[PDB]
RNA sequence: GUGGCGCCCGAACAGGGAC
């Protein structure tokens, strides 16, 4: 075995806020001390904890990690271990990610990290706590799996030595990878049994595909402006995607609402108002002009289920900067779960942020910080987010 | 016995002392030297001020729950506390001393410092390395550590003397197997809870309700009562509590309609005090019922007409909420109270057709696995907020100055209704609100009014019904009188239909 | 001289929104 020391530089020793849940993460946390990963030392001291239950799997997967010290802590271990961001992602079929997260597990643990290493263990009604769960590469801690960068190294030696057009890349808990997807398959079987000659455990699939993400062009409000409330909500969007796209011009929009009529009185077009409808309309629909991503300008979220079971979902820094257009509609075992259907829904587009621009930051979600903090974890999927109610103008792209 | 550093030694005098113990010193030395608490001593010190506990202030060495109803009722109560603390670092080993006479004798306190800052926690962690064995000789066993002493749980005679034996397993680190539990009484008589497993409750409670006063000792009467109230269901201090803004000598009493509220409540109280145990085999069921004007209460209960437990729901935010907002905060809130006595979430059973409010939760800008239980109570709007037209796509604004802007707004309507506002010392937003209501207030009940602000239009989505303001009381009355509805929203500086020739006031 | 927890309130930092 080996490692090395630390990268360190929080101390934000807070972990989390379920009876059966309680009773069968014991469970993980008793076997991990069998096999001896995680001490039971919690009396000393003065990390965040979460059960997950997804696709394929039967149990209640063990959950770990601080967003507040993984932050404080990111910057040397990350820059030190800095991804040329692969953009390799377009020309793709599909790509699985790693199952297994005790290959690493596996490691000459770290101590100096105990004092950053925090942990947690309830108690119910504050009665039966338990002292705590520890060391290095426990279960997350992103710069861990730069530490394992030599170990991704190490096996995307043979993979791709075996697969040249078959790119091996690394992600938390998860690998990265538009040929047949079977032979994706397959690279992953092959590499499922290659980790096993060398120690490595692989712990139906989604296996997340590029060719299907798109981005969703956004529509207009309305084929005519018959009556003044589909004009006046299609010039309300106007003027606030003014800041978006500034080609939204009221030299005659105004005017064009000639008399003082009423909402939905009739309206017919003239040659100047449908030439600018027109001309606008292709203008939005024209592409992102200006917005380029750079990894080192941090993003933003902006989820909504607009409505009926369908999502709204966009990644962006600036005001009227959107970097991503992306939506969600169709939550299947959903569609009644308003807020399972867009935690599913959310986590995804996570995904795509981490491919448009590698990370995936802070939403905004619109769940009551009650309700989010009390069914995060009912389908917790895969950070620090806020909360919004806010008005309309993502009614933009469509009804 | 057992035991498991420095901080992030210290001189710290007193003030005038106490001459009661004064000579404790001499006598807790010897009962430390038995017990080797402490030694004879390097510059190390902190303050010590009282008595016949000869404590020491270590404040400047500082510088340097479980539910009433939150157990099964299993046929065994174990609570003993061997002090406590007394019987299992070296850097701090020494440097507790102190002394104040007319040598300053102080030396080398070397055991658990009952008050250094943290030493509960260590305590703790004792009390469960003693249970660590515990489990791994019967896991079957329930303990508590909600204070220093014991909450065992073995369902009798014969499981007592397993229970003695164990106590005396607990001897063996030097501690305490005495024959003087607070077995006898089921009523936790220290901390203030009537436990009994047949009924579980809190013990003290008491309301003077006899003059009027109105400084302190009616808050500290609500807030008891209330928070008391676990299982005494009857009783609400919200008006009560809301018109007490920031008060302690003002002694001016409520209103006659909250104070005859609250002979009610207090009489009630006297009705007999049961609450229901812990039910593992089944689930609670759980109905929450409008307490009226805004008052909500709920009852968790596994046992029909058996109230198991009991709470309410008054929790508000922002300006205007509704129905459906008091019953999701009211859900998380309960849900939290379940978690912490039980864990599981119990039958969310009131009455609502779920339909009704499935298309409001499909309404709203915000997980309730519940079931829409008939009972008398009305959960519901009472506005219909259309996405459609009906009307006369009313014109109603106004602008001011940052200065003051004297409220003084005004509306018009596309078939000739224009109306003012002379709102004395308003501002932008609560005027516009206020001209529309008035503009609604002669409108038909068919009545679309184009909005020209987004708080406007913020609140009204938002199908508001309980009103503080009086304004958004009228509105929401004109709105239950009204059926046909449309809403709109929109900037000004852009022009259309009549939105300048009504923006032109913003002064004159 | 003091604190734990709780409670009734207040103040306040930050963020967002509006003008």
């Amino acid at each position: 075995i080996e490692t090395v020391p630390v990268k360190l530089k929080d101390g934000p020793k807070v972990k989390q806020w379920t009876e059966e849940k309680i009773k069968a993460l014991v469970e993980i946390c008793t076997e991990m001390e069998k096999e001896g990963k995680i001490s039971k030392i919690g009396p000393e001291n003065p990390t965040p904890v979460f059960a997950i239950k997804k696709k394929d799997s039967t149990k209640w997967r063990k959950l770990v990690d601080f967003r507040e010290l993984n932050k404080r802590t990111q910057d040397f271990w990350e820059v030190q271990l800095g991804i040329p961001h692969p953009a390799g992602l377009k020309k793709k079929k599909s790509v699985t990610v790693l199952d297994v997260g005790d290959a690493y597990f596996s490691v000459p643990l770290d101590e100096d990290f105990r004092k950053y290493t925090a942990f947690t263990i309830p108690s119910i009604n504050n009665e039966t706590p338990g002292i705590r769960y520890y060391n290095v590469l426990p279960q997350g801690w992103k710069g861990s799996p730069a530490i394992f960068q030599s170990s991704m190294t190490k096996i995307l030696e043979p993979f791709k030595k075996q697969n040249p057009d078959i790119v091996i890349y690394q992600y938390m808990d998860d690998l990265y990878v538009d040929l047949e997807i079977g032979q994706h398959r397959t690279k992953i079987e092959e590499l499922r049994q290659h980790l096993l000659r060398w120690g490595l455990t692989t712990p139906m699939g989604y296996e997340l595909h590029p060719d299907k993400w798109t981005v969703q062009p956004i529509v207009l409000p309305e084929k005519d402006s018959w009556t003044v409330n589909d004009i006046q909500k299609l010039v309300g969007k106007l003027n606030w995607a003014s800041q978006i796209y500034p080609g939204i011009k009221v030299r005659q929009l105004s005017k064009l609402l000639r008399g003082t009529k009423a909402l939905t009185e009739v309206i017919p077009l003239t040659e100047e108002a449908e030439l600018e409808l027109a001309e606008n309309r292709e203008i939005l629909k024209e592409p992102v002009h200006g917005v380029y991503y750079d990894p080192s300008k941090d993003l933003i979220a902006e989820i909504q289920k607009q409505g009926q079971g369908q999502w709204t979902y966009q990644i962006y820094q600036e005001p009227f900067k959107n970097l991503k257009t992306g939506k969600y509609a169709r939550m299947r075992g959903a569609h009644t779960n308003d807020v399972k259907q867009l935690t599913e829904a959310v986590q995804k587009i996570t995904t795509e942020s981490i491919v448009i621009w590698g990370k995936t930051p802070k939403f905004k979600l619109p769940i009551q910080k009650e309700t989010w903090e009390t069914w995060w974890t009912e389908y917790w999927q895969a950070p620090e987010w806020e909360f919004v109610n806010t008005p309309p103008l993502v009614k933009l792209w469509y009804q | 016995i057992e035991t498991v550093k420095l901080k992030p030694g210290p001189k710290v005098k007193q003030w005038p002392l106490t001459e009661e113990k004064i000579k404790a010193l001499v006598e807790i030395c010897t009962e430390m030297e038995k017990e080797g608490k402490i030694s004879k001593i390097n510059p190390y010190n902190t303050p010590v001020f009282a008595i016949w506990r000869k404590l020491v202030d270590f404040r400047e060495l500082n510088k340097r729950i479980p539910h009433p109803a939150g157990l099964k009722k299993k046929k065994s109560v174990t609570v003993l506390d061997v002090d406590a603390y007394f019987s299992v670092d070296e850097d701090f080993r020494k440097y507790t001393a102190f002394t104040i006479p007319s040598p300053g004798i102080r030396y080398q306190y070397n055991v658990l410092p009952q008050g250094w800052k943290g030493s509960p926690a260590i305590f703790q962690s004792s009390m469960t390395k003693i249970l660590e064995p515990f489990k791994k000789q019967n896991p079957d066993i329930v303990i508590y550590q909600y204070m220093d002493d014991l909450y065992v749980g073995s369902d009798i005679g014969q499981h007592r003397t397993k229970i003695e034996e164990l106590r005396q397993h607990l001897l063996r680190w030097g501690l305490t197997t005495p024959d003087k539990k607070h077995q006898k009484e089921p009523p936790f008589l220290w901390m203030g809870y009537e436990l009994h497993p047949d009924k579980w409750t809190v013990q003290p409670i008491v309301l003077p309700e006899k003059d009027s006063w109105t400084v302190n000792d009616i808050c500290k009467l609500v807030g008891k009562l209330n928070w008391a109230s676990q299982i005494y269901p009857g009783i609400k201090v919200r008006q009560l509590s809301k018109l007490l803004r920031g008060t302690l000598t003002e002694v001016i009493p409520l209103t006659e309609e909250a104070e005859l509220e609250l002979a009610e409540n207090r009489e009630i109280l006297k009705e007999p005090v049961h609450g229901v145990y812990y039910d593992p085999s089944k689930d609670l069921i759980a109905e929450i019922q409008k307490q009226g004007q805004g008052q909500w209460t709920y009852q968790i209960y596994q046992e029909p007409f058996k109230n198991l437990k009991t709470g309410k729901y008054a929790r508000m935010r922002g300006a205007h909420t509704n129905d459906v907002k008091q019953l999701t905060e009211a859900v998380q809130k309960i849900t939290t109270e379940s978690i912490v006595i039980w864990g599981k979430t119990p039958k969310f059973k009131l009455p609502i057709q779920k339909e009704t409010w499935e298309t409001w939760w499909t309404e709203y800008w915000q997980i309730p696995e519940w079931e829409f239980v008939n009972t008398p109570p009305l959960v519901k709007l009472w506005y219909q907020l259309e996405k459609e037209p009906i009307a006369e796509t009313f014109y109603v604004d106004g602008a001011a100055n940052r200065e003051t802007k004297l409220g003084k707004a005004g509306y018009v309507t596309n078939k000739g209704r224009q109306k003012v506002v002379p709102l004395t010392n308003t501002t932008n937003q609560k005027t516009q609100l206020q001209a529309i209501y008035l503009a609604l207030q002669d409108s038909g009940l068919e009545v679309n009014i184009v909005t020209d602000s987004q708080y406007a239009l913020g609140i009204i989505q938002a199908q508001p019904d309980k009103s503080e303001s009086e304004l958004v009381n009228q509105i929401i009355e004109q709105l239950i009188k009204k059926e046909k509805v449309y809403l709109a929203w929109v900037p000004a500086h852009k022009g259309i239909g009549g939105n300048e020739q009504v923006d032109k006031l913003v002064s004159a």
